[PDB]
């Protein structure tokens, strides 16, 4: 435990989950932090105490390190280890050229490491999305924020449906069964990967029904065959449009066999057999992965 | 599925680190296991009360020991400990959770609001935020899919006497969630079907029926002496068809050991 006389705040750097996110510097150590703050003035949110209770359990490399809780009158600190940017501002930074395919390989390896971690410790983090992962400068990416994270039983009980970000919010989800689990996060890395290489969003919806949509014009208009009881499905209807499902060479020009294999098995609708982030791990796509640099921006 | 395995190592783990010091009941100088009994069942009734989940009464429960394993508490504030405790597991644990107001409703006014807000956070303090805690239905839950075949009156027993477990500190606050699990499965299988604890579950946790034994001769007793003891609210609930009313059926006269 710590005292905010040591912490020198240098910039403000924007709003998350919850609580405002700030760049500052230890005085005695020299240490660059980036400190989460929340005003207190109903409690606790619920929101906060997740994600410190599951991130004093999650240490990897690959999954933003907490460091202290500052626990002051009306007031609380998240102190984290100051990586350099967050995925969303790299892309907007980043020139069309600039994202070379090692660098998304490396990326997404990583990613999945941190995912398979969280999973494999009983944790859904229900909100991976470019503004969520952050980068370094020596070509390390982290997942962050867990405020709508939490800790899932074996097996799953029915969990909040608000759940994820629209753009990448999984099929299950959307279609609203009673329950969802790991493969929700798997689904929003397919997204990503997808977003990374192309550039631009892989299904940019502005509702529910404009998200189910894009999602049946790129994979097809999911049945029984592809997935069974999907036509059983609360906010399943029989008048969906009918969608062929398309050539992932034209969905991911850029992308060569390999990674179409696992960006299909990543976006599979049925949530059983969608490929796990420890699965994945050993897929062909990483045979010759390397840890490259990114810019400086 | 691609992952029972590492949570289940994952939750044997981190039980041995969440498990409260045994009897540190002796060195509360003003509160006793009555006491304890009393605040525990009166916390099932709130459950009841506010149709929470069976998950955030253990995860209560488990937050009052180890806040109690280090820090004194007179007779008159505990409830408010319960209460902050409640709080706590619900805001962790349910979808909804009851809104604070609510929480100083159901203390017969005796304590205000920014106490209960005062009280989380000392908690939390004393925790060190360490909410994230195995109990036994946690295990329960994962011993249910060893069923052959799966069975719903099973179930319900096993979660009525694991939640039976916790209202005695005097002797289960000495046992691990995995054990009270293990003995409170194989005492709802023997009832209902007449089978035994499976060979599946011990190739998986590693507890035999031998090892198991200790617990399961204190659980045995405490579900004959059940109609007997002093706390009823458990019973009650379970008499319940979303329980299948399970606290009705007929305890076993002798576990044959
Ligand atoms: O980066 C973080 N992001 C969080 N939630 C959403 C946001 C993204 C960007 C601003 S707010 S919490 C969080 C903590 C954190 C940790 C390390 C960092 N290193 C470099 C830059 C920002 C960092 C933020």
């Amino acid at each position: 435990p710590g005292s905010m006389e040591n912490f020198q705040k240098v910039e403000k750097i924007g709003e998350g989950t919850y609580g405002v996110v700030y760049k500052a510097r230890n005085k005695l150590t020299g240490e660059v932090v980036a400190l989460k703050k929340i005003r207190l003035d109903e409690g606790v949110p619920s929101t906060a105490i997740r994600e410190i209770s599951l991130l004093k359990e999650l240490n990897h490399p690959n999954i933003v390190k907490l460091l202290d809780v500052i626990h002051t009158e009306n007031k609380l600190y998240l102190v984290f280890e100051f990586l350099h940017q967050d995925l969303k501002k790299f892309m907007d930074a980043s020139a069309l050229t600039g994202i070379p395919l090692p660098l998304i390989k490396s990326y997404l390896f990583q990613l999945l490491q941190g995912l398979a971690f969280c999973h494999s410790h009983r944790v859904l983090h229900r909100d991976l999305k470019p503004q969520n992962l952050l980068i370094n400068t020596e070509g390390a990416i982290k997942l962050a924020d867990f405020g709508l994270a939490r800790a899932f039983g074996v097996p799953v009980r029915t969990y909040t449906h608000e759940v994820v970000t629209l753009w990448y919010r999984a099929p299950e989800i959307l279609l609203g069964c009673k329950y969802y689990s790991t493969a929700v996060d798997i689904w929003s890395l397919g997204c990503i990967f997808a977003e990374m290489v192309t550039r631009r969003a892989l299904f940019p919806g502005d509702s529910e029904i404009d998200q189910l949509f894009r999602i049946f014009r790129t994979l097809g208009t999911p049945d029984e065959v592809v997935w069974p009881g999907v036509t059983s499905m609360p906010d399943y209807k029989p008048s969906f449009p009918k969608w062929a499902r398309q050539d992932f060479s034209k969905v991911v020009p850029p992308l060569d066999e390999d990674g179409r294999s696992l960006l299909s098995q990543m976006l599979h609708y049925d949530p059983n057999k969608r490929i796990s982030a420890k699965a994945a791990l050993a897929h062909p796509f990483f045979q010759d992965v390397t840890k490259p640099v990114p810019h400086l921006r | 599925p691609d992952y029972h395995e590492d949570i289940h190592t994952y939750l044997r783990e981190m039980e041995v680190k969440c498990k409260p010091k045994v009897g540190y009941m002796k060195k509360q100088p003003d509160i006793t296991n009555s006491m304890r009994a009393i605040l525990v069942d009166w916390l099932v009734e709130v459950g009841e009360e506010y149709k929470l989940q069976n998950e955030t009464l253990h995860l209560a429960v488990n937050y009052i020991d180890r806040f109690l394993s280090s820090m004194s508490v007179l007779r008159g504030k505990l409830q408010l400990v319960g209460t902050a405790a409640m709080l706590l597991a619900s805001k962790f644990e349910e979808i909804y959770p009851p809104e604070v107001a609510e929480f100083v409703y159901i203390t017969d006014d005796t304590y205000t609001k920014k106490q209960v807000l005062r009280m989380e956070h000392l908690v939390l303090k004393v925790l060190t935020f360490d909410l994230a805690a195995p109990t036994v239905n946690q295990f329960l839950t994962q011993y249910f899919l060893h069923q052959q075949p799966a069975n719903c009156k099973v179930e319900s027993l096993a979660m009525f006497l694991g939640e039976l477990s916790l209202i005695d500190a005097d002797p289960y606050l000495k046992y691990l969630p995995s054990v009270i699990a293990g003995a409170a499965f194989h005492l709802a299988l023997y009832t209902v079907t007449g089978q035994s604890w499976p060979e599946s579950l011990i190739r998986k946790t590693g507890y035999t029926l031998e090892s198991l034994k200790p617990c399961l001769m204190d659980l045995h007793q405490t579900y004959l002496k059940a109609p007997q003891h002093a706390q009823q609210s458990i019973r009650e609930k379970y008499k319940n068809s979303k329980y299948h009313g399970v606290s009705l059926l007929n305890p076993p006269e002798t576990l044959n050991l």
